[PDB]
């Protein structure tokens, strides 16, 4: 029922599993249980135009646990590439994830999410976050701990997918 | 629909695999859920890891019917090619290469498969790219010419060949780092450059002659990727720019890719093609105006446009930004192009109105570049030369007039689309408290800062026009023509943004006029909502202009009185606004609050103190804390120690009263500590105390000493109370509000300790009077506490103290560790995930101790020191990147400290050096720690350097007085061979030699380590041709010569 | 060093509280002409103070009636 | 609604709408001309008054000469009623004397949010200053005649 295939990718130990758990339960995970391959989680929202479902494929961010790797990306309907703003490397690795993703889904709405902006000492200053511009990715600052822009990525993705720019998430 | 044993049955490689069974497995993976999908994932991952799986891959492709299963087989093939291509039999390599080439050709022959199996075709193209990277140009140098001929034979074949060329270029240039050795990448780049001419000729032929729009688009994409690195001669010395602008820029199906290529070209900053750039611009604009009339509402087009149109508009903005930033000086000197220049700027205005943050960001970037150049030119005259009404015009440097017709529209855009200066969220902490957090350095805050800088520069250029613009929009609000809360808020934000950009008198007059108009508006409007909006805006504006307030005492007094009047308001947001403005005004005018103001015989602070209770009757605890912070700022401005003491005493009188009452009650009975209301009162009191300490600081000591001892007891009285409850119900009780408030009070106590300590300035007194009580009250309690009850903030808190106290705390360090160390280590030494806060704070404490209490390490038993080292090794083996970096920094600082201690250096080396090498190399060889690479080499180069510089006087093998260098070389070679037997000995020998040669070129050392890691991923056969061993050896000998030249020069 | 000259100019602007416009259209003509002479004097003082040390920047202001003339000439329509 | 484009409505509206807009301009002009003194002194009506002004501005944009004539009549009556007691106060509005500029009569203050708007409207829709006609006399001579005291 109006569900889409969403692929969450990014460097391991950045928050992908954290973000997915925060959206599913509402609690904020503290520990980093390194993901193995991919976990599929349904996630429901109530927009002004009814229910919506994201099939979040929270994929492992560590190569040693890459498993099927890009194989997971097949049939993906939307993509969230996510990094950590406190670790420059997790950003510089972003283009690799982007290339791998695009190689399977040429034309799919893509959101670059900077997780855990809450931490005081930000490393990847917004001034240097530019990769999205040329590639036409939609950027978003988020923080799974402070809940900042929690639904912004999903709201933007739903607007892109459905085609309703004025579509709005409702509480129930 | 399958049992794990049934799935593993496929792992019997002596039997034919059921292709239908694999199709079922993959369909279950992509449509099954939970245990079924997890099982399928696990089984397929295991199979892909199998060595001989490739033996079936060929049979799979001929029989496979599911493109997904074909993709999995191709993944297996990619692993094989990326691992063992130098070990696979040559005959089988060539056979499978022919197989894949034929399959690609057959697929390209069917257009339906081309549309249907695009992902499969792309995977095939990437597999071939890897194959060629292993082979090309050595074993297939004739490939490129043949394929271009083949390209000439068929349009679809040409399309696929350009796609494969694009992938090759991406892999060679854009994504080579981290996957390919430096020398192999250099060789591939050289070969590509050498053969590029054929590709360029082919693409130009296709562009001029091809009509297959998909083929043209693929050609444009491949050219786009080539544009990253190809020599400029191929770009600007052909019909390329004109061809793109005339054939494709006007075509919607190609405009996006063409304009992307044009933007990349625009980014080239070289004079050798000046005129070309101009032509590129001149024609481009000519085309743009045909496609996109300057009278079109770009905002409406975007909001009503599709994905392609919006992407095109974004690309247009990017192209204009890049080209103008790089060629403004070029376009300025040509008068005949002046009109066209304006058109470009015109577009940006129309672009700047689009309702997308990123487009406005690009526009702001360009506008700020313009404003920076103009404010580097103008102030020489305007700032360092006085001006009069309209005198700016006469002194105008020539370059400004060029853009002058657009400065006022830029100002209007800024004042119309200014973003919120500060973002605040309501966040639920772990303690269940919803609090207001002020975001910092977020994207939006950077946006506001850039807008503020641009507008401030423009104000410096022409402040009168800006002032007229705010005044005009303010009137538009007063007359109600442009009435809306958003517009007023934006205007007021803009007005505040430019504080200090104007001369004192002009800013004074502008503020007076603005405030008078605002108060008139407030009198005009009906409805509490709008009146509160206006009042909040006025308060924010005045807060943003503290200079005027400092110059006018009476207005300040009136403002603060009105703020206190507001504080009693119940309507939403009024109180929070008033508190925020109050703290801002306090921060910016403390001197005026405590300095006796003319017309007043006592500082206003006295009345504030007397009327606190009246002021706070209608305030929330958070607002109370914020107000107390404000007062603390004012108090800290005081200089007289005794007057400050009395002011603080009167200041904390009410929290002190409640605290003393509760202390007496606890003395009567301790069960009251379980009173939820009492615990919440403690939380509020302690939040007030921490805010006051933060605002006031070291003088707060007099306040702290008032309760310190008692408060410590409370902590103990609190801590024990928790443990039993946990023992009663485990961690579940922690979810109860009571336990949460207990932990909240604990955390606030620790936060107060840290807050005061950080800003202290009498370390002797701090250590003598304040630490021993903490030793007994908490540390002994902390060890006595059960693990789950132990509060991680304790650990880090202690670090802060030593971070400030250094040597003064050294004598007390041992007792601390014997109290906390093993119980902490025994709590984290089993895995890497539980108690992350404890891990991080513990390593923070270790880092502080190492940084500032090294002699404590000098004074501990060797067993404790070895435990510390094992803990560190556990640390930088962590996956938590923060933990890893902290551990590595600790290790580096420890090595430097050892170097500072001559006596124990040799002993420490002999004891730990080889184990340290083993551990560091085990981590480095692990890909999961690549993020720490920069630090790894930093220490390695140092460590190896220590060996080379003879600073390790003793032989690391006392039984053999060999050169430490030679022994280390052999030891590392043996270690690596043991870990990686399949490697070629020459590889390891060269790698070690470089490690010694590269101990002073840190980036080169890092690239050397990356090359070694890439090598580790490959099963390297005796074929060293692809390894370019002699080339890297020559480069390494050159680097060693450079290093020895640096040494002689030093 | 420079702010003081600016404050001086702003004062000299503020030190002339025009005249009071009362009387018949010819007495008011005369007041207009007197205030105009006052404005002339103010501008002369400002320009001379500029010549003191700022003149190096604002000297061309009276001379713009020759550069504007070189711009009024050269209106050549050599092409379309 | 005050946010509608009156000019577009008139261009696309039917006879009834155009007549209604003309009558609205008529009523606003007449009532304001006769009772600005009354409405000015009542603070609670100020906002409402400004709305009226807003209307006339949008009405002035109509692509009809008669409607613009009515609006101009109203604005000219405003300007005349704005009898500059001390135009030297206007001259004081610049960096010259302040207090005299702050003696600005109350009505000028009340209309300050609109004076510049009227200025812009005038500048945007100023009519041709002189009208010249190609006249063929009875003798067949084609001359240029400068019409005088016409409506334009």
């Amino acid at each position: 029922q109006v569900q889409f295939k969403l692929v969450l990718v990014g460097d391991g130990g950045t928050g992908k599993t954290t973000f997915v758990k925060r959206h599913l339960t509402g609690e904020f995970e503290k520990k980093y249980v390194a993901t193995l391959g991919v976990e599929v989680h349904p996630l429901v929202f109530h927009t002004n135009r009814g229910p919506i479902k994201f099939n979040v494929w929270d994929t492992a961010g560590l190569e040693k646990f890459g498993g099927l790797r890009d194989g997971y990306y097949i049939q993906a309907q939307c993509a969230i590439i996510m990094f950590d703003v406190t670790s420059r490397v997790t950003y510089k690795n972003v283009p690799n994830w982007h290339r791998d993703l695009v190689r399977v889904c040429e034309n799919i709405p893509i959101v670059l999410c900077g997780n855990k902006v809450d931490i005081k000492d930000r490393k990847v200053k917004a001034k240097s976050i530019v990769f999205h511009r040329k590639k036409n990715l939609q950027y978003y600052d988020i923080s799974a701990k402070s809940n900042y822009n929690f639904e912004k990525p999903f709201l933007w993705l739903a607007r892109k997918l459905i085609g309703d720019p004025n579509l709005e998430f409702v509480a129930m | 629909m399958l049992a794990d044993h049934a799935a593993r049955q496929l792992l019997d490689f002596s039997q034919k695999l059921d292709i239908n069974l694999l199709d079922n497995v993959v369909n279950c993976l992509y449509h099954g859920e939970g245990a079924q999908q997890r099982m399928a994932q696990e089984v397929l991952t295991h199979l892909k890891e199998h060595p001989d799986a490739w033996t079936r891959v060929d049979t799979i492709l001929e029989f496979s019917q599911n493109m997904n299963t074909k993709y999995y087989g191709l993944q297996i093939l990619e692993n094989v090619i990326k691992t063992r291509w130098k070990i696979l039999p040559r005959n089988q390599c060539e056979g499978i290469k022919k197989y894949v080439v034929g399959l690609i050709i057959k697929t390209s022959s069917d257009p339906t498969c081309v549309e249907k199996e695009k992902v499969y075709i792309g995977k095939l193209n990437m597999i071939l790219v890897q194959i060629l990277k292993q082979e090309w140009p050595k074993h297939w140098p004739t490939f490129i010419s043949d394929i271009v001929g083949a390209s000439r034979t068929s349009e679809s074949l040409c399309q696929n060949n350009m796609v494969i060329l694009k992938l090759l270029s991406e892999e060679v240039f854009d994504f080579s780092s981290g996957q390919i050795t430096q020398v192999k990448s250099k060789h591939l780049k050289d070969s590509m450059c050498n053969e590029f001419s054929q590709i360029f000729q082919l693409c130009q032929f296709v562009m001029e002659n091809s009509q297959n729009a998909p083929l043209v688009h693929a050609t444009l994409e491949t050219l786009l990727r080539f544009l990253n690195w190809i020599p400029l001669g191929y770009i600007f010395e052909t019909k390329l720019i004109s061809t793109l602008i005339y054939k494709f820029l006007n075509v919607p199906m190609f405009r996006n890719v063409s304009l992307k290529c044009l933007t990349e070209i625009a980014g080239v900053s070289v004079s050798q093609y000046e005129e070309q750039f101009v032509t590129l611009f001149t024609l481009t604009m000519m085309q743009l105006k045909q496609m996109l009339p300057l009278n079109t509402n770009i905002r409406l087009a975007y909001s009503n446009g599709k994905d392609d149109e919006q992407n095109f508009i974004q690309n247009l903005s990017l192209f204009l930004c890049t080209f103008l930033k790089e060629h403004d000086q070029l376009i300025e000197k040509r008068l005949n192009l002046r009109e066209t220049l304006m058109e470009a700027l015109h577009y940006m205005l129309l672009v700047s109105e689009v309702e997308e943050t990123e487009i406005f960001k690009i526009c702001l970037e360009y506008w700020n570049h313009l404003a920076a150049e103009l404010y580097r030119e103008s102030p020489f005259s305007t700032s360092a030369s006085p001006l009069l009404s309209g005198s700016q015009h006469f002194d105008v440097p020539p370059r400004r007039q060029l853009y002058l017709p657009m400065l006022f529209k830029v100002r209007l855009l800024m004042v119309s689309r200014m973003a919120k200066p500060e973002e605040v969220l309501v966040v639920e902490n772990d303690q269940g408290e919803v609090v207001r957090e002020f975001m910092k350095d977020t994207d939006s805050i950077n946006l506001y800062k850039n807008m503020r800088e641009t507008l401030v520069y423009l104000t410096h250029l022409d402040y009168v026009d800006t002032e007229r613009i705010m005044t005009e929009k303010l009137h538009n609000q007063v007359n109600g023509t442009e009435w809306s809360w958003k517009n007023l808020n934006t205007l007021c934000w803009a007005i505040g943004s430019i504080s200090g950009a104007m001369h004192e008198e002009d800013e004074k007059r502008f503020l007076v006029t603005v405030i008078k108009d605002l108060l008139g508006l407030c009198e005009q409007k009906r409805g509490k909502d709008n009146k509160a909006i206006i009042a909040s805006n006025i308060m924010y504006i005045v807060g943003q202009y503290p200079r005027f307030l400092r110059a006018h005492w009476k207005f300040l007094k009136t403002v603060v009185n009105k703020l206190f009047e507001f504080m009693h308001e119940t309507h939403d947001g009024v109180q929070d606004m008033a508190c925020d403005t109050f703290i801002k005004i306090a921060q910016k005018c403390r001197r005026h609050f405590v300095q006796v103001q003319v017309g007043e015989v006592m500082p206003f602070i006295d009345e504030i103190l007397n009327n606190i209770n009246t002021i706070i009757c209608d305030l929330q605890p958070q607002q109370v804390h914020t107000f107390y912070e404000a007062v603390g700022y004012m108090i800290g401005a005081q200089t007289d120690q005794t007057v400050q003491e009395h002011l603080i005493e009167k200041y904390m009188l009410l929290p002190n009263q409640v605290w003393d009452s509760i202390i007496q009650q606890a003395t009567k009975n301790v069960d009251i500590l379980k009173d939820p209301e009492t615990v919440k009162q403690l939380g509020s009191i302690l939040k007030t105390n921490v805010r006051a300490c933060k605002a006031v600081g070291h003088p707060f000591v007099i306040q702290l000493g008032r309760i310190y001892l008692d408060m410590l007891n409370v902590y103990k009285c609190l801590s024990e109370n928790i443990s039993a409850a946990i023992q009663a119900n485990g961690e579940m009780v922690t979810k109860q509000p009571l336990i949460r408030s207990m932990r909240t009070v604990k955390r606030e106590t620790l936060k107060l300790i840290s807050g005061w300590v950080s800003r202290s300035n009498d370390p002797q007194m701090v250590a003598e009077n304040f630490v021993p009580p903490l030793l007994d009250a908490v540390l002994i309690d902390y060890q006595r506490n059960v693990p789950a009850a132990r509060e991680p903030e304790v650990l880090s808190t202690m670090a802060i103290i030593v971070n400030k106290l250094g040597g003064h705390i050294t004598a007390e360090i041992p007792q601390i560790f014997d109290a906390v160390f093993e119980c902490t280590l025994n709590m984290i030494n089993k895995d890497f995930e539980e108690y992350p806060e404890h891990r991080t704070n513990f390593f923070l404490l270790l880092q502080a101790v190492n940084s500032h209490c090294f002699p404590a390490f000098l004074a501990i038993p060797p067993t404790q020191f070895k435990l510390v080292l094992d803990s560190i090794i556990w640390a930088f083996k962590h996956t938590m990147r923060n933990v890893a970096d902290t551990g590595l920094q600790i290790l580096f600082t420890l090595l430097q400290n050892v170097a500072q201690e001559e006596a124990a250096a040799q002993s420490f080396y002999q004891t730990y050096f080889c184990d340290i090498l083993q551990h560091i190399f085990s981590v480095v060889t692990d890909t999961s720690h690549t993020a720490g690479l920069t630090m790894h080499a930093s220490i390695l180069a140092y460590m190896f350097n220590l060996v080379e510089e003879g600073k390790i006087s003793t032989s690391l093998n006392p039984g053999n007085p060999v050169n430490n260098q030679i022994f280390l070389q052999e030891y590392v070679a043996n270690l690596l061979k043991s870990a990686f037997p399949h490697l070629q000995d020459a590889q390891v020998k060269l790698f070690v030699t470089g490690l010694f040669s590269l101990n002073q070129d840190i980036p080169a050392f890092k690239e050397h380590l990356r090359d070694f890691l890439v090598q580790i991923k490959e099963f390297a056969g005796e074929d060293t041709s692809d390894l370019f061993l002699e080339e890297r050896e020559i480069a390494l000998r050159q680097a060693d010569e450079e290093k020895h030249k640096r040494q002689m020069s030093v | 060093d420079l702010l003081k000259a600016v404050r001086l100019i702003k004062f000299l602007y503020q030190s002339n509280p025009p005249p009071n416009p009362e009387g018949t259209r010819q007495a008011r003509r005369n007041r207009r002409r007197r205030w105009r002479e006052r404005q002339r004097q103010i501008h002369s003082i400002s320009e001379r103070i500029l010549s003191t040390y700022l003149g190096r920047s604002a000297e061309p202001v009276p001379l713009q009636t020759v550069d504007e003339m070189t711009k009024k000439f050269g209106t050549l329509t050599i092409d379309c």
